[PDB]
């Protein structure tokens, strides 16, 4: 009992850090995203990586791809790049 | 972190809020130790999820 | 060892140590420490570079001033020291026979003057030298060219003649430039060095032999479609001409092609085809559709015509087997964990070496269970027929249809991470004369690193220990200083 | 709700699927993930009231066999664990006291794990996939490994 | 390719089966049946070959005293002499031994036991004749063996 | 604490000044509290500094603290180093019931 | 404390090869000593001491000190 | 180095994740001085911090969650990479909430700001003394923002303000919004001042010096803003553009952005992707009132830049991101404010001007290059021995032979009479002071002079 | 005084003071027991060939 409550106050310390933890009952949207979200990051992250994905795209500068990897973090970025 | 986590993933959803419990805990421990270095691993196709990632399929 | 060949000494300024640097008949080279009071030989370091005897010669150049001691053999090798080391090296003139220095106008710095093996009498300036910290000399208003370099070939009956493509940025279109041995080659009578098509670009190029005396090139479009033209050097206008023959329509992207045997092995998204030469097209001569895994195939490699290696984007990696009479590859192998390849081979016919896009790079083996069955058999069995498989085996088939699907894994054999994303292995029987063969990869920031095997249990052991050492240095020094604190 | 014929349809491997995977809250996505390339399924001894390790196979469990590399040191003799001493003759023992009882010798000790047993590895061990269920006995899978290549 | 082999001797294990069988061709599984909790066999066993016409070779040829006693086989529902041998040495292990020469035997034992020799009846002379020469005399088993007519 | 759960560590963001231990705790990593092989230094939060608490060891945070705080290697290793400030900030159930029963 | 857990001649006169006199006699990197055609006749065979196996290199000191010390004169 | 007493802000230090390395100026030409032990982390920023009374070290954030201040030095006979000062920050590993990637430092040395994509950002409050003197962080943490482009605005000491483009991470729609902090000395904390919505094309933002409330150039995808941070003055100017646009064309963007002030002269080199290179000044528009008028003309491009600096000297450095960095010095200055033609204001911000790109360079100069290869998308090994491997160059287009032996250039050969073995050399003692030389040959019969 | 000063010139000296502490850690208290191991283990450090073996063996018990 008192251990367990220990646990309940590090888990909510622990999310507000590291940002995505799933619980328990964590939606399938919920944890998605997570995952959508460190790929976005470590592939702008590496300096190889934003490289090998700047070449590929042909995207005309290094920093508009890390700029296109960015705003995908976003949910509303869809939506954005169909309505130019 | 890889082959640690093929055991991991398949009761990390799971129908029985037990089975899913317990297997949260450990999930949650190593998501710590390695936030950047999951991200090879996870078990994420184009048709499994809605938006997947469309960059990590370019091959130059 | 054998008798003296040559032998020289020589006193470098620096550390004052006086070298005695020995040549050898039999072609190994060596040096020695000297005690000046003494007179005590120590710090023996031979080395072995060509076969005939040596006969050394010796020089004084810079870059601070230096001396070096060049090496005649089959080729010169240099021999010079560096700040506390000393490299043999060799030097891009295949051989002299004897070196000596030279001092003249035209301005006159490291020069030198020396007789050809063809007995003829030439001047040289000796200008780069390998040091530690560079190692690779590169040698060829604002420039700035249209075309994006794509790809790299080389011919597989001329051991080096190199090709290349380029793509356009813009209106699509594709420059071919060959080059064999220094520089480039004329197009036709043409002035330029290189050809244009147009309306081509290229996703991926081989060049391959569908017959001996001839050399074809294969390249595929966006357009889905797979184009081969004729190479024909003149030899010797010499200049290079390409030539059109075919058109051929495909399903898929073709990321990746090679020579298999006689044919063209090529590999769609999903699965492997296997085209030969015919008229008025190519055809398809086999195709063998791939297990469920793997999505696309991003490289692939090959042993002897046994053998293949698969690499997907994101599952790792597979091997299969040639059968002949089935005209299909059977796979024996996959692994365990996810791997995203950029590129793979074979160091040996059992095993692998790859790479990742995140950065890792990893050596497979596969395991001996599979070794002595794949030994004792042969491949027509392995598709449907009788193989004797273990008890266990199969019960981790019924237990785990999705793993164990092939029915073996690979055990990991080396991984380690270089924070570069290694686009081309390639292992190399011998660097300058060395008897470890290495494989020397090269990444995309633009690298070369090389894997060297440590042949011995005992180096493995002193590098070990000395890679221990190194690696908590900073912990050593810390706890030193703290202890030192605690009480002085 | 959709029946198993319905989740068994979308999957590459259908036998992994069962009547509970029906009610997860996401199935689509749970049965997508264990018929992923290499997950492993959970352990089975969940829905087990038992408590995951019940008698019927340890009631016989035997105590321990030291491997036979080691068990060449020896030290079986020295110490016979298997299966006294006055209390007064414990406390004697205190007081005057008694030395060299193992009569061990330390080179041989030394070599067995080191020169000798260098590269000695277990037998079997396990495999990626093997998970360890309550009633599987690995004294006899070793032997059978055994058994098979001597005949 | 399952077989029901039956009236074995309460203390037949798996492992004298396998050697029994294996002759016959690769095996995938063995089973003696025992009780629930004391473990006492059952006196039958069920032996899983690869290959069906394996199973039904053994079925149609080792249809053999075990531990003294006569096994019934059912579905699951050229004389050569052999002298000194290893003792530890049984029927499975000599028909293994000489299988190799072509197709085939009793290893002869009494109270205390491998008595030592046994014959090994091949369906060819040719085969018995090449048994002959070829094992004559190299050791078998620390122990050098003698193989005549 | 590693073997008393009621304790509750801190985990806000490290500053600059080291944790002190009492004689008593001395040796001991304030994580997995063992007596092996030191790493690191430990760093406490400036909301865990101020006045009269600064001083007093970093886990019983009673008596006075008098020498530095370091991790232990392995929790070095997995990374419990970094996580955030590791002192201890109730004195927790077994500390308060000897006391009162003693009086 | 030996744990099993873990004026002295050591020069002979007559050679560990001829078994003879040193002449023209030889240092190595360890105390060893030899005539010159001993030690250069080892290595023909041996890699290492006739007496340490430790490596030699073939490296040899005219070892004048012992015909000192094989002086009744020493140096 | 070499000069017992010599201090000249012209020197630079240049990092890739792993590798570093030191170059020298003011030779007119870059120097490599020092290439330095091999890391073994992730450089993951990298900026010189100069603070007042003393050399200069950079502060070096990377992987491992340390904030590490570098002093490089002399000492043994080499020079060599010292460590002052790592604060530890979170975890080793390169992830979303650590904060490194963005690190911008107060120009004159009063404190380093560090902050992360998403989650929190902080500041650490520096401080010399007999040692160098970091202070406790100040943390401010915002949970769903992700960040994008921390440019810091330049202070007379006033308190250190900054400026970031954030976006929400959870939004029904696409709203990025650019953010001012204020560090407050007096109170020591990090507060938020001003906060603005700007359309979802933004990509980066840029301090304007002075304007004697500090001004940010923002850029957006065909156009440019200045922004104040009282929310004053929003002012347009739309970016020029070339004649051709060849094939697939994005909405430009700007993607550099130096300031370089001299002598009341304001202006800044401000570049797009296609490596069109621009110039703003800001004017006081002294007809209407004392108001900023912002223009937009050309100057000479140049392949892209991921980052630009301007020396105490004229000379400009660009350092490229596809490969070959480079060193400008530019004499022209650009074109004057006078012109209408081919100048934009910020009068109207709708009107566009076409320029076409000018292939002759006149108002920079080359002075220097490095060869890099920053891609190598394919290679070949010939010549196994010497080991020599053949690539490409990526934006040069040229072929690249990559050697390891010795480079021998070779120079008026001269047939010899058959079968030589060796060959010797003596200044000749003939002419006493003078360069003449014998050079003798051997064969095995005879023996021959020169 | 054992720490700072040289065993050797130890006026007791030590062979004789260790046999003296033996029945001490049988004091029972904590400041003797306290005190008294870690003088044992100085010697056990720097001076363990003094007392024969079965003195520590007696020690150990
Ligand atoms: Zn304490
Ligand atoms: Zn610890
Ligand atoms: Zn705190
Ligand atoms: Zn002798
Ligand atoms: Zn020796």
């Amino acid at each position: 009992m008192a251990e367990k409550q220990r646990q309940l106050k590090l888990q909510k310390i622990y999310k507000q850090k590291y940002i995505g933890l799933g619980d328990e009952s964590t939606t399938r949207e919920q944890w998605q995203r997570n995952v959508r979200n460190d790929t976005l990051n470590t592939l702008q992250g590496h300096s190889a990586s934003l490289e090998y994905v700047s070449l590929s795209r042909g995207d005309l500068s290094i920093r508009d791809t890390r700029i296109h990897l960015l705003k995908s973090m976003s949910p509303g970025y869809k939506a954005y790049l169909r309505e130019e | 972190p890889g082959l640690f986590m093929n055991y991991i993933w398949a009761g990390l959803f799971h129908p029985a809020k037990n089975v899913r419990k317990a297997f949260w805990r450990v999930y949650n421990n190593m998501y710590v130790m390695y936030q950047d270095a999951m991200v090879p691993f996870y078990p994420v196709t184009p048709d499994n999820n809605e938006e997947y990632i469309e960059e990590l399929d370019l091959v130059l | 060892s054998e008798k003296i060949s040559d032998m020289i000494m020589v006193r470098d300024s620096s550390i004052g140590q006086l070298n005695l640097h020995v040549g050898l008949e039999n072609g190994v080279y060596m040096k020695f420490h000297i005690g000046d009071v003494d007179g005590s030989f120590t710090d023996i370091k031979r080395r072995f570079l060509g076969l005939k005897p040596v006969s050394l010669s010796y020089l004084r150049e810079i870059s601070k001033w230096m001396s070096c001691v060049v090496c005649h053999s089959s080729s010169t090798w240099v021999s010079y020291t560096w700040k506390n080391v000393w490299t043999i090296r060799q030097l891009k003139d295949q051989n002299m026979l004897s070196c000596s220095k030279f001092v003249n106008a035209d301005v006159a710095i490291n020069g030198v003057c020396s007789i050809s093996s063809s007995g003829r009498l030439n001047i040289g300036r000796v200008s780069n030298f390998p040091t530690l910290d560079n190692w690779f000399h590169v040698h060829e208003m604002l420039q700035i060219s249209t075309f994006r370099p794509r790809t790299i070939l080389s011919f597989p009956n001329n051991p080096k003649s190199i090709l290349f493509i380029d793509n356009h940025s813009g209106k699509k279109q594709c420059r071919i430039s060959l080059q064999i041995d220094g520089e480039c080659l004329k197009f036709g009578s043409s002035d330029h060095l290189y050809k244009i098509l147009d309306d081509i670009d290229c996703v991926s190029a081989a060049i391959i032999d569908f017959t001996r005396q001839a050399d074809h090139l294969i390249i595929c479009a966006g357009d889905k479609r797979l184009l081969t033209y004729k190479i024909l050097v003149n030899k010797d206008k010499l200049s290079f001409d390409i030539e059109l023959l075919h058109q051929t329509e495909i399903i898929s992207p073709i990321h990746a092609m090679l020579k298999f045997k006689n044919f063209l092995l090529t590999a769609m998204g999903s699965t492997i085809v296997l085209y030969g030469l015919g008229k008025k097209q190519l055809l398809r001569r086999s195709v063998t559709q791939t297990p469920v895994s793997i999505t696309k195939i991003v490289s692939m490699h090959q042993w002897n015509y046994e053998r293949l290696a698969v690499g997907d984007i994101h599952e790792s990696v597979t091997l299969f087997i040639w059968d002949p009479a089935g005209n299909v590859f059977i796979p024996y192998v996959d692994d365990s964990v996810k791997r995203h390849v950029t590129v793979l081979k074979f160091l040996d016919e059992a095993t692998v070496i790859g790479a990742d896009r995140y950065g890792n790079a990893w050596t497979l083996r596969s395991p001996p269970e599979c070794e002595k069955i794949m030994s004792n058999h042969d491949p027509s069995e392995l598709s449907n027929g009788a193989i004797k498989y273990p008890l266990d085996v199969i019960t981790l088939q019924q237990k785990l249809p999705n793993t164990y699907d092939c029915k073996f894994k690979f055990q990991l054999l080396n991984h380690f991470f270089v924070n570069d994303i290694i686009t081309d292995f390639h292992i190399l029987d011998s660097l300058s004369n060395s008897d470890r063969p290495g494989c020397i990869y090269m990444g995309l920031q633009g690298t070369v690193g090389c894997f060297i095997p440590l042949l011995s249990k005992g180096n493995v052991f002193m590098m070990g220990n000395i890679e221990n050492i190194m690696a908590e240095a900073d912990d050593t020094f810390y706890l030193d200083y703290e202890s030192r604190k605690k009480n002085n | 709700k959709p029946s198993l014929s319905q989740l068994k349809s979308q999957v590459p491997y259908p036998q992994i699927i069962e009547w509970y995977d029906c009610d997860a809250r996401y199935p689509g996505l749970l049965a997508s993930i264990k018929c992923t390339k290499n997950v492993i399924p959970v352990p089975s001894h969940w829905q087990s009231k038992k408590e995951y390790l019940s008698g019927r196979s340890l009631l016989g469990k035997r105590p321990f066999e030291l491997p036979d590399i080691i068990k060449k040191t020896n030290i079986e003799q020295m110490r016979s664990t298997l299966p006294e001493k006055s209390l007064k003759e414990a406390s004697r023992a205190r007081v005057q006291p008694k030395m060299g009882a193992l009569d061990l010798d330390y080179k041989k000790l030394h070599d067995v794990f080191f020169k000798i047993g260098a590269n000695w590895k277990p037998d079997h061990l396990l495999c990626f996939g093997d998970v360890y269920y309550e009633n599987r006995n690995l004294f006899e899978e070793t032997n059978w490994k055994r058994m098979v290549d001597h005949k | 390719n399952t077989v029901y082999v039956g009236n074995i001797d309460p203390r037949i294990t798996k492992e004298q089966l396998y050697e029994l069988f294996i002759q016959i061709n690769p095996v995938l599984r063995i089973k003696y049946p025992k009780d629930k909790v004391l473990q006492a066999y059952q006196g039958y066993a069920f032996i899983e070959f690869y290959n069906q016409g394996d199973a039904q070779y053994a079925i149609k040829i080792m249809n053999r005293l075990i531990k003294v006693r006569q096994v019934t086989n059912s579905t699951g529902t050229a004389k050569l002499f052999i002298k000194n041998l290893a003792d530890s040495i049984d029927s499975d292990q000599l028909v293994k031994i000489f299988n190799k020469f072509g197709k085939l035997p009793e290893i002869f034992y009494l109270s205390n036991g491998k008595l030592k020799c046994a014959y090994v009846y091949f369906e060819d002379f040719e085969k018995a004749d090449l048994a002959i020469k070829s094992l004559n005399n190299q050791l078998v088993a620390n122990n050098r063996i003698t193989v005549d007519y | 604490s590693r073997h008393q759960f009621d304790l509750i560590m801190c985990l806000k963001q490290p500053g600059v000044q080291t944790g002190l231990l009492c004689e008593k705790c001395d040796g001991k990593c304030p994580i997995c509290d063992s007596y092996v092989r030191p790493k690191r230094k430990v760093r406490v939060c400036e909301n865990c500094s101020f006045g009269k608490q600064a001083k007093n060891c970093i886990i019983c945070n009673l008596n006075v603290g008098v020498n530095d705080a370091f991790y232990c290697w392995e929790c070095c290793r997995l990374g419990k180093d970094k996580d955030g400030c590791p002192r201890i900030l109730n004195l927790g159930s077994n500390r308060l019931d000897r006391h009162f029963e003693k009086k | 404390l030996n744990q099993e857990w873990n004026d002295l001649e050591k020069i002979p006169f007559k050679c560990t090869l001829c078994k003879e006199d040193y002449k023209s006699p030889v240092v190595t990197n360890c105390g060893h000593y030899f005539c010159g055609s001993c030690f250069a006749k080892d290595m023909k065979k041996g890699t290492k001491c006739f007496i340490c196996h430790k490596e030699t290199h073939g490296s040899a000191k005219v070892a004048s000190d012992l015909q000192k010390m094989l002086n009744k004169r020493k140096s | 180095l070499e000069a017992g007493s010599k201090r000249e802000q012209s020197q630079l230090c240049v990092a890739t994740e792993t590798h570093l390395e030191l170059y020298d100026t003011a030779d007119g030409e870059l120097k490599l001085i020092a290439k330095f032990q091999n890391l073994f982390a992730t450089i993951t920023s990298m900026k010189s911090l100069d603070l007042p009374h003393w050399p200069t070290f950079l502060a070096l954030t990377s992987d491992s969650g340390n904030l590490s201040i570098v002093q490089i030095i002399m000492h043994a006979g080499a020079l060599r990479l010292k460590t002052l000062v790592n604060q530890p920050l979170t975890r080793t590993t390169l992830r979303r909430v650590s904060p490194i990637s963005y690190m911008e430092i107060d120009p004159n040395g009063r404190c380093i700001i560090l902050s992360s994509v998403e989650q929190n950002k902080l500041c650490f409050l520096v401080d010399y003394a007999q040692k160098l003197r970091i202070s406790s962080p100040l943390e401010i943490i915002r949970p769903h923002m992700v960040t994008l482009d921390m440019a810091v605005v330049d202070v007379n000491f006033n308190n250190p303000c900054f400026v970031t483009l954030e976006i929400d991470n959870a939004a029904t729609q696409l709203s990025v919004h650019l953010i001012f902090y204020v560090l407050e000395l007096g109170l020591n904390h990090i507060v938020k001042k001003a906060d603005y919505l700007v359309n979802p094309s933004a990509n980066f933002v840029l301090s304007l010096p002075d304007l004697s409330n500090p001004f940010v150039v923002i850029g957006f995808e065909n156009h440019i803003l200045v922004k104040d941070m009282n929310g004053f003055f929003s002012l347009k100017v739309e970016i020029p553009k070339r004649s051709i646009t060849n094939s697939r064309h994005k909405n430009v963007t700007i993607i550099s952005g130096i300031v370089q002030k001299l002598k009341n002269d304001f202006f800044v080199l401000l570049q797009s992707n296609h490596g069109d290179l621009f110039k703003l000044t800001v004017s006081p528009d002294t007809n209407d009132r004392n108001r900023p008028l912002v223009q937009l003309s050309y100057f000479d491009t140049i392949q892209n830049s991921h980052q630009l600096h301007i020396f105490k000297n004229g000379y400009l450095f660009a350092l490229s991101e596809m490969n070959n960095n480079f060193l400008f010095q530019f004499e022209k200055l650009g074109v004057e404010k006078n012109d209408f033609s081919n100048v934009l204001t910020s009068k109207d911000p709708n009107k566009s001007l076409v320029f076409e790109p000018s292939i002759k360079l006149q108002n920079l100069s080359i002075l220097s290059q490095q060869l890099n290869l920053n891609p190598s998308i394919k290679s070949q090994i010939v010549s196994d021995s010497p080991l020599s491997i053949a690539t490409k160059h990526f934006t040069n287009n040229k072929i690249i032979t990559l050697t390891n032996a010795v480079n021998y250039s070779n120079l008026i050969s001269t047939s010899l009479p058959p079968n030589a073995t060796k060959l010797w050399l003596i200044p000749d003692p003939a002419t006493t002071g003078d360069n003449n030389t014998l050079l003798f040959i051997t064969f095995p019969k005879k023996t021959m002079i020169l | 005084i054992t720490s700072v000063m040289d065993l050797d010139k130890l006026q007791p000296p030590i062979n004789q003071i260790l046999p003296t502490l033996t029945p001490i850690l049988r004091n029972k208290h904590r400041k003797v027991e306290v005190n008294t191991i870690k003088f044992v283990g100085l010697i056990g450090k720097l001076a363990p060939t003094y007392a024969p073996p079965k003195e520590w063996m007696r020690i150990c018990f």
